[PDB]
RNA sequence: ACGAGUGUCGUACCAAG
RNA sequence: ACUUGGUAGUACACUACU
């Protein structure tokens, strides 16, 4: 326990207390979601991602590695192995963010053109204006802190600290239920429990 | 002090000693007098008897292992053939045994009702409803056997247009609240009751209804049956393999889903929904829309009409004259119920008959299970009467809760599987909810083993169905359900190779994925469809929990009964002659294997401990007195055997049986026979009665057979008076096919017993804190331990054989050659026997605990010699048969052809039967285990000889239980297949049970690969397995019907319980409001009902009054499962928190929140909030208002309910109570029960005790029986008389309610009724008043004094949901370190003790521990100002009478320590076992773990907390000396630098350490502290890289670290990525002084070795090397590659010792090869070279 | 009729005419 | 066999293993 340790947008203390990203598996760590690497997230006011990687280490992880058993049920044992030069958990770090927020920015598009676009910046700002009037449930904050990345990716993490709330909260309930849902991603369960958490939210208000 | 001299000339002693050989008899007689505390050595007996039995047991073991070249691989497969033939042969047997019927018209009603659609055009008022039915009863068309009857009854109903007059009539009636008053053509005498009209039904007419259709009289009286009245005849059963029966069942089956699959034309709106629609939603939107599919159907509407009619039937069965009838009505308009006069439904053993009414518009339309009489024509549309139906309370209760029941199992089998439909469903579970005779519990029963058995690799189920299966098949339903069986076996065996094991992720230290794949693959049993393995075992296992319990007649299985026992004792006596085999004969033990496995059995147990005797003493209160044992001061039956005429007598009759008829009482009448009768029929009839173990116990001491010497003595005292032993049975009632036999005996034979299995209970391997009846969660842990290993053993051993194999067949992939050396490698098997014993306690050799008594060396030679001759009197008990079977045997008369009971009691001369070798059901528990336990040491032994006869590995583990037993074998070999070792192994478990008198039941026994089966518990390949629903339904037909908030608490434990075994989250929350619903129903309180208490308390809805208050739980899932019963208290407090906490402190931990109450105010609370804050102030923290009387009570008798409605005090059962009279002549006495009240004011102690000598023991149990709680725990509570009672007498007065602190009758009546019991809460509540201080008190001991509701609070406030995760890795979990969550240490009850005799060190306690729950107790009592209200309304109440009241005084110390035993018993939690999706390491692992499991169904979150959920407090803080401050520190340093190393990059790593050393801080303790606790330690060579990077390492650390070279140092320079599977570099250092050693290499080829030393010569090198390698260094260096070897060089080798250690040396070349070269000429130990060493 | 059953039972009991 | 009147609270029930 102790105060926050700030070395770019990454928080070391707050890695402390990432349970599923203390793996020592380059497959795990790469495998991850945006979920578990959101916890880590504390830029105020960074425009880049690739600072605090610096401060993550170099050498080489673990990797798995399969081989079948030879007994009457057959089945496959998967350990651990030493990897490569080019295993590292920074290697593992930086290929979780190329896949995770491209995937997040295809499942937040709400456009015909893309994650930047004014209408989707819109939408977005009503997600989060969502949650700065209702109090926060236990299935907001991870959206929204993966909302910060992916706008800090996308090179406008100024047009994040700059929303302003724009209330009517039967607006809502439509705006909400007409919002599409993903079928590939994690976020296949994670958005819909959004939704039904908030409609819920508001009908009960 | 002295022995027994009578044991000697024994007769049972005689016959077992002229048995053995005679060096075996000298051997016993030698055992029996050796003193192990006056030998050379307490081992002495024992190894001499192992010496001299050592050649026959090696003889006997290496035969056994040497037929493992005999076996042939031809094992008992169940496949499709085996299984055909055994169904022939059944199908023989049971056409033999029944009766066979091919005519339909046979067959017994499926479901006793029928059922129609609703018409919505129709209108639902009684009387109109009334009207409809009797105008179209009138109008029957056509001419059958009753039409005219049906017309009659519907003519003698009608009330034309007097619809009015009948309504004013009706409630003129019920307003005051007899003579038939004539309305129109009509004798109403009540609300739809009318009277048999004789001029309106012909006379004959009459008669064939009432007679025929109805069976009202129809019979003989019993006193004037003859010869040819009484029925002979087999049971008549449909053909079940009948090819037109099937076809019809299919039929009926086929028209039901037709009929009921359609729509109500309504909208769900029920209990369930409204209360918890929303979390059943959350948690899984399929399972909300599945049970508002349910709801929908014509299925739900069906069975709930069938409920609510019945209880209608019920409500109006109380008074019927002999000439009436009744309408029963529903919320049906088209379904109502003719009710035939009968006996009062509250009386003994009354039946209720009746015949369902349906009017539907088109034929065929008709709701038909098998019980439909007739459909006829009437005006406008056609009308069913189906055929008249009697039934008993039971059934009639199981029919009332079916729509629980029915929801539940729609539920279960749907859960999760796209793949079935829900019609099915439905189908099937409505056509088993709605089952209430024995022909499909004679199906779900067996279902179980049959398919378990068939779908294994091996089983002896042909023969199971062939011998024993015997299907019951009266309904067409049981016909369709035997199909159904029938095809499940047929496929069980050919779909079992569609299972398969998951990818296993292993990391040297736990296993993250195992189990079996989830492929839905396997066919579905029950209905159409697909189903996992795990689905699979579900659709098995979980019929056999929907049956009812109780369903056996006395009169049938009393006698079924002792036909079973008096069977197997004339077996015994007339087949069984030789008690030692040695061709494993049944029945039979080897006497010499039996002698040396018990001897080295012993010696290894004893050897363990050496203080065994004293362990037995202190642990079993041997030394104590007896009224300080639980056992024998219980409210449990006992027997007395003495002369009770007076006691048992309860006009003149002969009895019916000719052969007991004197020639003076045949001018007399027959009638049922009695005690009198009874007694004056046998000649040489042993009177006998039943009381309890107290009032036994009272009697005993009373007339002075009981001292106030110690236990111990009184039993070895006994074991030499009570000479003769008597039992009695009683059928235990259980949902098997077929029943129990249960014994009963007397008090001294439960001394004698006692002290045995106490003996032998400390010796066994089980969990003493744990019963044999239920066995713990615990064992589900201890399985999953088993496999892990057992895998693990399968991955290490079988990789070490086949390395070389796979390393050349590699370089080889990139040919004949290759398959010629891949049938040459090792292969490996897993095996697992699931195994029962076949009659554990009745076939089983006594004689050989005698031997078990003889060896034990930690008796005296007069203490063996007295237990031998208990054992050899309770060789020669007799069995009491019970009265009821004597009357039932005695009004036959017609002989019986072949009676075993009239042979084996001498033609009822006598009611005893002698039992020789069957020991009682139950009573050697621990003994029988522990030589269960020595007969698989035995067997194991036999595998391992067997295995190491083929060169290879084996692991063999066993669990045994009572009987059951489990049994894994791991084997590794390349000799022979796969299917000759399972057959080896399976024939000789049976030869080994065999050999010590035990035998493997064919029903229950078989052997799988992939599947352990414990009691009731299953591993599936490493993860654990457990059919929760079994804890779900049995939530729903098992009803004490104590009361409201008894039976809700009961099955929300049983929810919990569930929950602990991994019910998903959305199957619970149904669970829970299947549970509030069924409560609510059973006592009136839904929405608008008589007790509803929604408007008699300041709530808006249910949600806000206390369960114990009839309100609903409101709770997370979370809170539940840990904690239980307590959730709600706790959940509300942390609502109230959040609410009133300034959103400064709104995140904080749940103290600090706390620390703020102060700052509140009352006057802003809400009369809610208000009204639930005195009640946790004044009625949970305190004893304002008593929920009864409390005179009498004891400390426990106060439980955490407020309104508890009174039950039955039985006069009967009371009066056979020797001390009952005592209490009533004291009660009935000038000063007797002042003098006693005066007596317990003296010594408030015997108010927590209950006497712990005779005088204050006899003193508390005539206190006690003041009681009024007391006097109903020895009443009879009838489950089915309970049940009546909330129906019949919903309006009486049953609570005792008698407000704050003293401000012809029916046989339950209370004071006032529910609604009276909540006004007079509510005014008594509200002159109460409530303080910021007193919230303070309820928040300090409620939440901050247990640290368990700190840490369950602090998850619920800090959570913060994560990323969705999916399930693979199920596992057992404990919480880590939960003696840390312990703020009392011991038991309520001995810290009551403690606390009431003031003395830390009590004769049961810890006194260091004990010191600490003391404080904490007077703590609590003196921040709640306890003691001080209590003197205070004393004095008060003294100075306003004038003189002290005793009885005052009394009450309140008794709310006092009923009060302070209740918050003792709030601290404990008992949190067992877990199953959740990851391994928890600590104690937020484990809450994390919990919380995210218990959230959706489909998926598990990973939950993370803002802050430290479990913070440092009065049990973690403290308790902590210098050692654990320094442990802590190690662990910190220890995880900061890996974590530094493994996470920080290598230019930052020194400053991230000085930040986490100087700024942050580990366990509420600084680092910085740490580190200077570490600094200033004597381990700081242990920290030797982190002092460097510092700069606070020292020339003397470094001396300090290489002075350890004395003892061989051995360091690694890096670790291993796998130790145990060899993978990772290997680079190990030793060194001593002048020599060392530094070894490389990778995987399993350590590269090179180099060797420096001082002296270079041969000696120096040799000795070097095995003072090194010697060393505890952890490298194997047998599993490493033999390498080749150069002339000139040496090598490290090593060579084997005791076949599983080795030795490590350092050899040379020539050596090598000179010694391994002469070693061939001469099993094979070979010098093997390893590595390489430069010198 | 219904419940139970290869064990004779339940299928209310009593009195009076 | 039939009519009237009267009576009826439980399976009087329950083991070992904590
Ligand atoms: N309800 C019980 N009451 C008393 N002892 C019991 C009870 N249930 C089991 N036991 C004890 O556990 C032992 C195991 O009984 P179990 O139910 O396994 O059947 P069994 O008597 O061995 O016969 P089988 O397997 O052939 O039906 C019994 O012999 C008895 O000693
Ligand atoms: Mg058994
Ligand atoms: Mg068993
Ligand atoms: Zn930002």
């Amino acid at each position: 326990e102790g105060p926050p340790i700030k070395t770019g947008l990454l928080d070391l203390t707050e890695l402390m207390k990432s349970q599923d990203l203390l793996n020592l598996n380059y497959d795990n760590i790469r495998n991850s979601n945006l979920i578990s690497f959101s916890k880590l997230i504390c830029c105020e006011g960074s425009d880049n991602i690739n600072d605090g990687l610096e401060f993550l280490s170099d050498d080489p992880m673990n990797f798995t590695e399969g081989e079948a058993i030879h007994s009457t049920p057959i089945f496959n044992i998967y350990y651990s192995k030493r990897g490569e030069r080019h295993m590292t958990y920074r290697n593992a770090i930086k290929l979780l963010i190329e896949r995770e927020t491209k995937i997040f920015e295809e499942a937040f598009t709400f456009s015909e053109n893309g994650f930047i676009s004014p209408e989707n910046l819109g939408c977005l700002e009503a997600v989060v204006s969502l949650i700065k009037l209702l109090k926060t449930n236990e299935w907001s904050t991870v959206i929204d802190k993966c909302i910060h990345i992916c706008l800090i990716k996308n090179g406008m993490d100024h047009m994040y600290h700059s929303f302003d709330v724009p209330i009517n909260w039967v607006m809502f309930r439509e705006f909400i239920n007409s919002l599409p849902g993903t079928d590939i991603p994690p976020w296949n369960v994670m958005t819909e429990n959004f939704k039904k958490k908030c409609i819920a939210l508001i009908n009960s208000k | 002090k002295t022995g027994c001299p009578e044991f000697w000339k024994h007769p049972i002693y005689k016959e077992f000693k002229m048995s053995m050989p005679v060096p075996e008899r000298r051997l016993f007689e030698e055992s029996v007098k050796f003193n192990a505390y006056e030998s050379e050595r307490w081992n002495t007996n024992l190894v001499k008897i192992r010496e001299y039995t050592k050649k026959d047991y090696s003889e006997h073991i290496s035969k056994s292992a040497k037929n493992i070249f005999l076996a042939s691989g031809f094992y008992k497969q169940p496949n499709k053939n085996e299984i055909s033939e055994g169904w022939t042969l059944m199908v023989e047997r049971v056409q033999d045994q029944r009766e066979i019927s091919k005519s339909l018209h046979d067959q017994k009603p499926s479901i006793h009702f029928i059922w129609g659609a609703h018409n919505p055009g129709n209108s639902n008022n009684a009387t109109f409803k009334l009207i409809l039915l009797s105008k179209s009863l009138q109008s029957i068309k056509g001419i059958s056997t009753y039409t005219e009857a049906f017309k009659s009854l519907g003519k003698m109903m009608d009330i034309g247009d007097k619809a009015i007059e009948y309504e004013e009539f009706c409630m003129s009636l019920k307003s005051k609240a007899l003579e038939p008053k004539q309305i129109n053509n009509a004798l109403v005498l009540w609300e739809q009751q009318f009277m048999i009209n004789n001029d309106l039904i012909d006379k004959s007419e009459k008669l064939k209804l009432f007679k025929n259709f109805c069976g009202i009289g129809k019979h003989k009286q019993f006193k004037n049956k003859m010869l040819e009245d009484l029925e002979v005849s087999k049971p008549k059963i449909l053909d079940f393999d009948d090819a037109n029966m099937y076809l019809a069942s299919l039929t009926m089956m086929e028209q039901s889903k037709k009929i009921l699959s359609k729509s109500n034309g309504l909208k769900p709106d029920n209990f369930i929904l409204n209360e918890f629609g929303s979390r059943i939603k959350d948690a899984n939107k399929e399972t909300y829309d599945n049970m508002h599919k349910i709801f929908e159907t014509g299925y739900w509407q069906c069975i709930s009409d069938f409920s609510t009619l019945m209880k209608n039937i019920l409500s109006v069965s109380q008074y019927n004259r002999h000439n009436t009838f009744r309408i029963a009505m529903c919320a049906n308009n088209n379904v109502f119920a003719i009710v035939f006069p009968s006996a009062d439904i509250k009386t003994k053993k009354a039946t209720v008959v009746y015949s369902i009414i349906v009017l539907h518009k088109e034929e065929e339309n008709i709701f038909n299970p098998g019980c439909l009489h007739g459909t006829f024509k009437c005006m406008n549309g056609y009308i069913s009467i189906s055929r008249a139906i009697r039934l008993d309370k039971e059934r009639c209760q199981r029919i009332v809760s079916s729509p629980g029941l029915f929801l539940t199992t729609c539920l279960l089998f749907k859960h999760d599987n796209p793949t079935l439909v829900m019609s099915d469903i439905m189908n099937f579970s409505i056509y088993t909810s709605l089952s209430i005779t024995k022909s499909v519990l004679s199906l779900t029963e067996p279902a179980r083993y049959m398919i378990m058995n068939s779908l294994a690799i091996s089983s002896n189920v042909k023969d199971y169905i062939a011998e024993k299966f015997s299907p019951y098949t009266k309904t067409l339903f049981s016909v369709y359900m035997t199909r159904l069986i029938k095809n499940a076996c047929f496929d069980a065996y050919d779909q079992r190779q569609r299972v398969q094991l998951r990818d296993i992720y292993l990391s040297d230290y736990d296993i993250t994925q195992k189990g079996i794949k989830d492929n839905r693959e396997l066919t579905s049993i029950w209905f159409p469809g697909s189903v996992t393995l795990k689905e699979y075992l579900t659709q098995i296992y979980l019929p056999f929990y929907f049956n009812a319990k109780g369903l056996h007649e006395k009169h049938h299985v009393m006698v079924d009964l002792a036909k079973t026992i008096l069977e197997i004792e004339c077996e015994q006596r007339e087949n069984i002659k030789e008690i030692w085999s040695t061709n494993c004969t049944k029945q039979t033990v080897n006497l010499k294997i039996l002698i040396h496995s018990l001897c080295k059995n012993l010696l290894a147990d004893t050897s363990r401990h050496n203080h065994l005797r004293n362990r037995i003493e202190n642990r079993n209160n041997f030394r104590r007195s007896i009224t300080t044992i639980s056992t024998f001061t219980s409210s449990k039956s006992c027997l007395k055997i003495g002369d009770f005429r007076k006691e048992k007598e309860l006009r003149k009759m002969r009895l019916a049986n000719p052969m007991f008829v004197t020639d003076e009482q045949v001018c007399l009448e027959v009638g049922h026979c009695n005690y009198e009768m009874l007694r004056n029929a046998m000649p040489n009839y042993t009177d006998y009665i039943s009381t309890k173990v107290f009032d036994r116990l009272y009697e005993l001491l009373d007339k002075k057979v009981l001292t106030d010497k110690p236990v111990i003595e009184q039993i070895m005292d006994m074991m030499i008076d009570h000479k003769k032993f008597y039992f009695t049975f009683f059928n235990k009632g259980q949902k098997t096919s077929k029943d129990r036999e249960i014994f009963v005996g007397e008090y001294e034979a439960k001394m004698c017993m006692y002290a045995v299995e106490r003996i032998a209970k400390e010796r066994c391997k089980l969990n003493p804190d744990e019963m044999i009846s239920e066995p713990g969660d615990g064992k589900l842990k201890v399985l999953e331990q088993k496999s892990e290993q057992e895998i693990r053993f399968l991955v290490e051993t079988t990789r070490q054989k086949n390395r070389e194999i796979d390393e050349a067949i590699e370089a080889l992939a990139t040919l004949g050659k290759i398959e010629k050396l891949s049938l040459g490698k090792a292969k490996g098997l897993k095996m697992e026997i699931n195994a029962d014993m076949s009659k554990w306690s009745a076939q089983d050799v006594f004689y050989k605990y005698f031997w078990l008594i003889a060896l034990d060396p930690i008796l005296y030679p007069q203490e063996k010699e007295r237990i031998l001759y208990f054992m050899c009197n309770y060789m020669d008990k007799e069995l009491i048969l019970p009265d009821e079977l004597l009357f039932n045997l005695l009004d036959q008369k017609v002989a019986y052809q072949n009676d075993i009971i009239a042979t084996m009691t001498n033609q009822l001369n006598s009611n005893t039967v002698l039992i020789k070798r069957n020991w009682l059901q139950g009573n050697f528990n621990y003994t029988s285990s522990y030589v269960h336990s020595c007969a698989m040491s035995v067997y194991k032994e036999i595998l391992k000889e067997a295995i190491t006869l083929l060169d290879g590995s084996i692991l063999v583990n066993s669990l045994v239980h009572s009987d059951d037993n489990q049994t894994s074998i791991t084997i590794v070999q390349d000799k022979m297949e796969n299917d000759k070792i399972i057959d080896f192994a399976m024939k000789e478990f049976e030869r080994a049970c065999l050999t010590f008198g035990c035998q493997a039941n064919m029903k229950k026994t078989y052997v799988t690969n992939c599947i352990k089966e414990f009691v009731s518990l299953f591993n599936l390949y490493g993860e654990p397995f457990s059919i929760y629903g079994r804890f779900l339904l049995t939530s729903v037909g098992d009803c004490a019907y104590i009361g409201p908030y008894e039976d809700l608490a009961s099955r929300i434990s049983s929810a919990q319980t569930a929950i602990k075994h991994g019910c998903p989250p959305s199957l619970a929350w149904v669970s829970i409001a299947i549970s509030h619903w069924m409560t609510s129903l059973t006592y009136n309180m839904l929405p608008g009902q008589s007790n509803d208490p929604i408007d008699y308390f300041p709530a808006e809805n249910r949600k806000d009054i206390p369960i114990e208050l009839n309100g609903v739980l409101d709770a997370p899932l979370s809170m539940i499962s840990t904690v239980g019963l307590e959730s709600g208290n706790l959940y509300f407090l942390i609502k109230l928190l959040s609410k009133y906490t300034p959103v400064m402190q709104k995140r904080e931990s749940v103290v600090n929140q706390i620390a703020e109450v102060k700052n509140w105010k009352v006057e802003d609370l809400t009369d809610n909030e208000i009204f639930r804050l005195k009640i946790l102030r004044y009625l949970v923290l305190d004893a304002e208002m008593d929920p009864s009387d409390i005179m009498g009570e004891t400390s426990d008798m106060r439980g955490r309910s407020i309104l508890t409605p009174r039950k039955f005090t039985t006069a009967g059962s009371l009066r056979k109570l020797y001390s009952f009279s005592k209490y009533q002549d004291r009660l009935s006495s000038p000063g007797g029960m002042v003098e006693l009240f005066t007596y317990l004011l003296e010594k408030p102690e015997l108010l927590v005790t209950k006497g712990e000598d005779m005088k204050d023991y006899m003193e508390s149990v005539i206190f006690r029986y003041n009681s009024k709680r007391f006097k109903e725990s020895l009443s009879i509570q009838n489950p089915a008389q309970l049940f009546i009672e909330q129906i019949l007498f919903s309006h009486k007065p049953v609570i005792d309610f008698s407000g704050i602190r003293d401000k012809k009758e029916p046989d339950i009546l209370g004071k006032v009724t529910f609604t009276e019991a909540y006004r007079l809460l509510m005014r008594d509540l509200s002159s109460l008043e409530l303080t910021n201080d007193d919230i303070q008190v309820i928040y300090s001991y409620i939440i901050l004094n247990d640290p368990m509701m700190i840490t369950i609070a602090n998850t619920h406030i800090l959570s913060i949901y994560g990323s969705p995760q999916r399930r693979m890795g199920m596992s057992c979990s404990t919480m880590p370190e939960f003696r840390n969550l312990k703020l009392i240490h011991h038991s309520p009850a001995l810290v009551l003790r403690a606390y009431s005799k003031n003395n830390p060190d009590i004769q049961g306690a810890d006194p260091t521990e004990m010191a600490r729950d003391l404080v904490h107790l007077k703590e609590f009592v003196e921040n709640t100002n306890l003691e001080e209200k209590m003197k205070v309304r004393i004095a008060m109440n003294e100075a306003e009478k004038g003189q002290r009241d005793i009885v005052f005084e009394l009450k309140e110390m008794t709310r006092f320590y009923q009060v302070c035993y209740e918050y003792v018993k709030s601290t404990e939690h008992k949190i067992k076992v877990f199953i959740l999706p990851a391994k928890s390491y600590t104690t937020t692992d484990f809450c994390s773990l919990m919380q995210g499991n218990l959230i959706k169904d489909k998926e598990w979150y990973t939950v993370h907390y803002l802050k430290q959920i479990l913070s440092g407090g009065h049990k973690a803080i403290m308790q902590h000396n210098a050692t654990s401050e320094q442990n802590i520190a190690f662990e910190c340093f220890k995880l900061i630098t890996h974590f530094a190393d493994s996470f920080i990059d290598s230019l930052s790593r020194s400053a991230f350490l000085q930040l986490i050393i100087d700024e942050f801080s580990y366990k509420d303790v600084k680092v910085s502290k740490l580190y200077d606790i570490i600094k200033n330690g004597y381990n700081r060579t242990d920290f030797i890289p982190l002092l460097f990077r510092t700069g606070d390492l020292r020339q003397a650390d470094l001396d300090k670290y290489d002075a350890m070279k004395s003892h061989e140092r051995v360091t690694w320079n890096d670790w291993q990525t796998s130790r145990h599977l060899d993978m990772g570099s290997i680079n190990l250092t030793i060194t001593g002084y002048n020599r060392s050693i530094t070894i490389i290499g990778e995987d399993n080829k350590l590269t090179y070795a180099e060797l420096c030393l001082t002296r270079k010569t041969p000696e120096n090198i040799t000795i070097s090397g095995r003072k090194l390698l010697g060393s505890r260094h952890g490298l194997k260096f047998e599993n490493m590659s033999k390498i080749q070897t150069y002339p000139g060089n040496y090598y490290i080798t090593y060579r084997k010792k005791d076949r599983h250690q080795f030795v490590y040396q350092i050899h040379s070349h020539e050596s090598i090869t000179r010694r391994n070269e002469e070693h061939m000429a001469i099993i094979y130990n070979e010098i093997t070279p390893v590595c390489v060493v430069n010198v």
